[PDB]
């Protein structure tokens, strides 16, 4: 099956850092862009970060940039968020996804495989 | 860049191209404001103004009256890729073509000289206005031209007339030689002061906006332009940019040369079909078999979407053990020894069998080395030269790792069927045993 | 003219080198560079062709450049067989093909 | 004279943003656009002349471009010492008007 | 127009295209008036008019040294049409060449600026003058250059002689680029008043000068132009337009996609090689290979009959009776499928197998279907788009009456052979059984 | 000229042409010396030269973005030939682009207009100065532009600026549109005096020198640019003019038609797929397969030796008895008789089957002969037209000596083999017996 | 074996004239350039005279202009050098050489295969 | 003024050679040069006209070519007669500068 698996989200002291890692297995994961989400709990979707498929273009959230740090290992079909100076609001779910486009009409991109997530508590 | 030389089908595949796929296009609506020339007339004798003036008027008379009209997978792909091309164009400009579209666009272009429109349609296209001419032709030739009698003694008016409809023009000239849709888009349908405008409000994200700002010379060259129409003194057209919504992914090219090997002194010969640009685009591998579709700066390669073949994503087991891959690897195979330089990105295979002399020399040395006979793998670092009897071939001075993938030639290893012994691009297990 | 010192002369294993100077109508007009040999009562034998390249069946020890209005061809490990002429040749402009004075090697 | 708006009025962002300023010529100016970083109480600096060639000794994460009559200039990574307003100037014909002064904070 | 899906072989056939067939070539000889220019010399130093004027004399001096030289049925008909064009041109220069009758055109263009004159090789060539720059030189500017001073005050002449001499100077360019034959007929060999004139002294019926003054651009392209030399100061060079004289027999285009059936879970295909344009011409089929000459406007479909192979009025059998037909139709067969859209004027053919995912949508409601896996038809009034995987064709949104001819495919219902299978360009009846 | 009809195969050979054949590559490094153009600024308002000068310092400026990057036979060869052609072109420029190798190129070129250097690569490249625009700008423009005043009441200024820029401009859209590297020699890359110039400063045998003297439009036409770059306000290129270090060598040129039997009504058609130019170099028989290569002027073929493929000196076998020699000689063979004229350079192959009515015939006397069923020859003396149903093809009026090599055609001969019968581009025994 | 084999060569009194004979043999003689070259007993090696690979060019040096007529039979794969006016300072070897030329870099024919050559005496 | 170089200023060769004669302008002067003969002790003659074209009344052994700044006069095969001075003349513009005159033994 087409799958994500997050893994290594747990709690850390508010400065503290982490790093999410986010299997992915039965697709081309060379092929894909791959997306990190979060979710606030019971909040809304927030978008992370974003990695094009051979690492050459990252994009991060206003929240998320210089703090966190995409990388991708397209040999070991796995992707990376390095965290640093963890907020009490980061905590969160974080979802990676896999993310899709068709450039037709404009190029944004959707995330149509998502993995179940790993939860991030930031919080003494 | 990477080469790995696949010794046992004669044929290199080179990695590590990135990739740029259009997959769309972005639509800029120009209205070129010809201005009010149909008013003007000059009636005393010859003269400079008269000349440009009527010039300019015939060319706007003539393009009111031109208007468009609204395996081997090679001849296939480019088939398919112009066809599309050109009917996601027609299909949008006969949108525009409505007058209750031209008149919203017309009007939104009153007060700036950019407007982002949406068509009725739904697609947002952008829309420009070029104006320097009707500026002049309103602020000065009327007021010149007077009552007719336009061979004043003002000379500067009838140069600088020659230089403002220049443009217009040049743009009559390209949609009437080229019955109203351009192969390309001219200094002259979009200047890069709108390129680059254009560029910049596409939707799309800032990575494919560097990267086209960069290259903006491909976009322009994918691009292609269509005549709407002129409308009052308005010729309206537009100029169909590339999005490219896919980059960044995997490509690969493999080439090949003839894997030639004798059995009782008869040639036995197979050569790789399956040549050509492949990518991964969106976890399925596409083949580019016709070679406009593919263009290299840099490690980007810009292909077009529309000429890609999906291929069963097994296909690069051609790449690995072909000798036993199920797949149909497609192969030509025959008699006859075809002895030649194929030019990699990083090197040279040189197929060299019975008669000619191949060598490898050195502009510092000389010759280097005589080839054995055999399909042989020169990289660009062991020689500056490749020659094949009398022919001299200059090699790439590119740096990058070549490698060496080894086995025993295909050729040299099955038996040949013995009829058809030549089969033209079939797979490869109905030359062999 | 393209000219050629009148002897050059080495013990057995030596390097000597045999120059070829010509001149802005032929070596410095751009046309390169060949050399033959010519043992004595023989044809001569091509040793060099386009500055550098050398035949199949010359000993490898047989080497030339070619630099300036000059060349050279150096015979490295100077060997017996090696007593014969060496006439250095190009073309000029005017004269076309200008064959040098020629070199008699002595071992 | 050419009206130079420039465009946003202000701007905050953090050290390592990419801010990016926009000035916009009432006709064409070619590429004579030059952009000038004003230190509060200090007389004004040129970063970028020409629309888009670095000012010698001027800090390589400073850039610009476009042409005709639409410009930007981004400090492709802000830092502490860029904080001040910004003004753009063209000079394709007299008198050479500056643009309206964008403060960054 | 109208378009049967040919249900059993994969392949639409669109008719109601009507022919407008070139079969012959009407020539006009162009005397183009150079002038005294080779009397005029600036000699006082740089001037506006000496550069013109040595621009001029220059390339006149240039212009001396030129003159002319003088199954896979594309690659064939293609050499033939452009072979037998040349031909048929150079063998009229080859008789306007003698001095005996550049005379008499030279003489007949005396008082009148057209003529019409028959050559002693029987051919009724019309003549043309152009004298725009020669009455400049003459009247206007031999008159300012007093005593090879031509540092002159009067810009206006310097200026002007820029105007007039640009035909000219464009025409040298031409032939030069070109050694002699340009490969269409450009606005400064034939300007559109000439056109409009050659074709209305054309001796043909009215039927075709109506049809030709209004594709007057399809006029100008299928022509072309040789340069017959400079006589004193006169350039003479000739237009050959074409002369159409078939029209309005029936055309059709056969378009095919491959028809693939996986008989055991391996695939089996064929796809028919007889495509492109086909036309009645005066009771004989004839077919059009070459993607180069065939070209419609409207249900007009322009092609050169030079470029026509003759195919037996049996052929059109491969329409209705492919698999029972004893005619041989072409076809390729073989194991890959390709999945391919082929975009035909009504509709799209949509090949489609295992692995791409196809599916038809509009703009207004998105993805309507997802297209069976085998050949589909879509017509352009079922969807707006097709895709294949992420690629996305739109369809041509033209009116026309689309039809289904049933039947099972060939391709399912015949047994492959078993070797050769993958067979190229072979009559259909080596594919199966 | 020669030409044999090879009765045995429905093929001709001509012979008697004398060869050209490019070796090597000539290297001229043009410095245009664009001046002084970024110290001046029009600033008062529009003007005539301001309009000229932003042209002039818009086109430099974009110029500075432009940059380089730093079997069937027929499509193997030419794509080998480009290929071969641009490495070897890039290969110098990449030595030339060093600084060091630039201002040693600049110096040289400092109070000489031409100068002839040797690269640290080796290349003894010439160089070659243009100033005519920079000293129109450093002498008249520079002092015109006061104080950014320019609106000055010299049109003659602005008119001369207009002149001399023209060559720059040129240069710029040429390279920009090519992205820096042209297909062709135009004359603003390099002007008649600096090719004659050139070609007259090539290490080459006086034979070439006044044979490329006389063809200098092929030696244009085989030639190409290459963008190095803007160095100061000097755009710096390069042209590689073709070394055609073979000529005067045989060659000849092989023309095929389907030949064909009924039978028992069944027509077993053969077509030689071996077409096209042959040339003996250096005592190789070389082949050159694809259509871009070679080009005639009179008796001579210019080719490019990087397309040849060479073929055994037996192949000629192929032209004496193809029906009885071992060597592989291409054909193809199948059903299906196709009709068709094919014009060699003395007469024409008309081959004529059953259906289309074949007739000759001259102006002077109509229809001379109908042809018989089967492949004719039909030299240039006997008709001047051959028709193929209604379609006529004019004859090639050529002085020449052809020829008849009598034999019973291969397929009235042999038995077709059973399977199967159709075979593309095979050895011949493959389709008989 | 690729052989040339020179033949006419004697002794001819000053004035006289001769016709050297080059038969050429084992290789295709209609694609090669042919040379004389000449060797006064123990001096240098002179050229004297070249013909095109199918006679449309003929060279000579100046000691040979006019004297001197190269032609060739491609059909009997024959050189012939035709001498008149044979002054004294002609007596020397005649060598017949195929030519060959690369033009890569630039055309300067080199002389690959040499023919053992033809003495010639001029003198009473 | 155009200077016309001219070399060499002298030639010396057989009856039967190929000499030729360059001339060399300061500038470009088109195709505008004229080559004469002059014979010791008498009045010059025109050969060349327009650096090309030949007078009627010379021997067509006589040839010139070349345009813009260097140009070449080549007698095909010299004749006893044709021992004398030859001139190039320019007259691109006033005055009509002769070239240095190369004698020809
Ligand atoms: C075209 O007309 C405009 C408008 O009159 C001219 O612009 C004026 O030019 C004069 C002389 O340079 C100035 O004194 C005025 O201030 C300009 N503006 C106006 C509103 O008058 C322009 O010069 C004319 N010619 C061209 C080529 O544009
Ligand atoms: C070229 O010369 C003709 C006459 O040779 C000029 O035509 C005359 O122009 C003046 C002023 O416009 C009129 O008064 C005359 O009536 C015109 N005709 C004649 C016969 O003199 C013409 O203007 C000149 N220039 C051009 C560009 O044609
Ligand atoms: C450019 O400048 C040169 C040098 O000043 C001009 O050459 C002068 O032209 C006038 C024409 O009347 C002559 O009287 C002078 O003798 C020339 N030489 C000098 C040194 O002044 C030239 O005319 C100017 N214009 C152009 C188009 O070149
Ligand atoms: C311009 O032309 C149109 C059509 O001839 C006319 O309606 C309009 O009034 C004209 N305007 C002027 C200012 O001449
Ligand atoms: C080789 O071919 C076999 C076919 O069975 C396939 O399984 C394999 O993946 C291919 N590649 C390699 C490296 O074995
Ligand atoms: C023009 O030139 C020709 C050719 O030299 C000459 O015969 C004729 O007399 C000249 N006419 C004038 C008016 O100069
Ligand atoms: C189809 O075949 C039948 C006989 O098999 C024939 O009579 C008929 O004409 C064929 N179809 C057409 C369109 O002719
Ligand atoms: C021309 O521009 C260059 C640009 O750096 C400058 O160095 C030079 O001094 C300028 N010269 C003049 C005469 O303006
Ligand atoms: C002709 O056929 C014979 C017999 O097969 C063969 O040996 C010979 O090579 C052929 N000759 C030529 C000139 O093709």
């Amino acid at each position: 099956e087409v799958q994500l698996v997050e893994s290594g989200g747990g709690l850390v002291k508010p400065g503290g850092s982490l790093r999410l890692s986010c299997a992915a297995s039965g697709f081309t994961f060379s092929s894909y862009s791959m997306n990190w989400v979060r979710q606030a709990p019971g909040k809304g979707l927030e978008w992370v970060s974003s990695i094009s498929a051979s690492s050459s273009y990252s994009d991060y959230a206003d929240s998320a940039k210089g703090r966190f740090t995409i990388s991708r290992d397209n040999a070991k079909t796995s992707l990376f968020l390095q965290m640093n100076s963890l907020r009490a609001e980061d905590t969160a779910i974080y979802f990676c996804a896999r993310a899709r486009a068709t450039g037709y009409s404009s190029i944004t991109p959707y995330f149509d495989i998502w993995g179940q997530g790993t939860l991030v508590t930031v919080s003494s | 860049l990477k080469e790995s030389y696949l010794e046992e089908s004669c044929s290199t595949i080179t990695e590590g191209y990135l990739s740029v796929l259009r997959t769309g296009w972005y639509t800029n609506v120009f209205t070129l404001e010809v201005g009010d020339v149909e008013n003007l007339t000059c009636a005393d004798g010859p003269s400079l103004i008269k000349t440009e003036l009527d010039l300019t008027k015939s060319a706007l008379r003539e393009l009111r009256t031109v208007s468009a009209d609204q395996f081997v997978l090679g001849a296939i792909a480019c088939g398919v890729a112009t066809a599309a091309a050109v009917t996601a164009g027609v299909a949008i400009a006969k949108c525009i073509r409505l007058e209750s579209e031209v008149t919203a666009i017309k009007n939104c272009l009153k007060k700036t000289n950019e407007c982002v429109s949406t068509l009725g349609c739904g697609v947002r296209v952008l829309a420009t206005a070029v104006r320097e001419l009707k500026d002049f032709v309103s602020k000065n030739l009327t007021r010149a031209i007077n009552k007719n009698k336009c061979d004043i003694p003002d000379l500067k008016m009838a140069v600088s007339f020659s230089q403002f409809n220049r443009r217009f023009l040049n743009v009559v000239r390209q949609f009437s030689d080229n019955a109203g849709i351009t192969p390309a888009i001219s200094k002259d349908l979009m200047t890069d002061a709108e390129l680059a405008r254009a560029i910049s409000n596409m939707p799309t994200s800032a990575g494919q906006i560097k990267l086209m700002l960069e290259n903006r010379a491909m976009v322009r060259r994918k691009g292609f332009g269509i005549l709407i129409g002129v409308y009052g003194s308005s010729v309206i057209y537009m100029v169909q940019l590339p999005i490219f919504g896919v980059i960044d992914t995997p490509c690969w090219i493999v080439k090949a040369a003839p894997s030639c090997s004798e059995k009782k002194g008869n040639y036995a010969c197979l050569l790789r079909e399956d040549q050509g640009w492949y990518c991964q685009n969106a976890g399925s591998t596409v083949y580019y078999p016709c070679e406009k579709d593919c263009e290299t700066r840099g490690d980007h390669v810009f292909c077009d979407t529309a000429a890609g073949i999906n291929v069963a994503e097994q296909s690069k087991e051609c790449n690995i053990n072909i000798s036993t891959t199920n797949y149909p690897c497609k192969v030509s195979c025959g008699r006859h020894p075809i002895s030649m330089v194929a030019l990699s990105p990083l090197g040279a295979l040189v197929a060299c069998y019975k008669g000619v002399s191949c060598s490898i020399g050195s502009n510092r040395v000389g010759i280097i080395k005589q080839l054995n006979k055999g399909c042989s793998y020169i990289t660009n670092q062991d020689a500056d030269t490749v020659t094949i009897d009398n022919t001299v071939y200059q090699l790439s001075k590119v740096e990058g790792e070549q490698h060496v993938i080894k086995g025993r030639p295909v050729s040299s290893s099955f038996d040949p069927v013995k009829f058809p012994q030549d089969q033209f691009n079939v797979a490869l297990d109905q030359c062999f045993e | 003219v393209v000219t050629q010192p009148p002897s050059v002369s080495g013990a057995p294993g030596q390097r000597v080198t045999i120059s070829c100077t010509g001149s802005s109508s032929n070596i410095g007009a751009g046309y390169d560079v060949h050399w033959y040999q010519q043992l004595p009562g023989t044809a001569p034998k091509l040793l060099i062709y386009d500055n550098n390249n050398r035949p199949s069946g010359v000993p490898d020890r047989f080497s030339a450049s070619k630099s300036g209005t000059s060349a050279s061809l150096a015979i490295t490990g100077l060997q017996a067989e090696d007593e014969a002429d060496y006439y250095c040749q190009s073309y000029d402009r005017s004269l076309s093909g200008v064959f040098g004075t020629g070199t008699k090697v002595t071992v | 004279d050419i009206q130079m708006t420039q465009s946003p009025s202000s701007l905050s962002a953090s050290v390592g943003d990419r801010v990016t300023i926009t000035c916009q010529a009432s006709q064409g100016i070619n590429y004579y656009l030059n952009w000038y970083q004003q230190k509060p109480g200090k007389a004004p600096k040129v970063l970028i002349y020409d629309a888009s060639d670095l000012e010698t000794g001027v800090p390589s994460r400073f850039s610009g471009g476009g042409s005709g009559t639409h410009f930007t200039f981004t400090i492709s990574s802000l830092q502490t010492e860029d904080i001040g307003t910004y003004y753009c100037q063209q000079y394709d014909n007299l008198p050479f008007t500056f643009g309206q002064g964008t403060r960054l904070e």
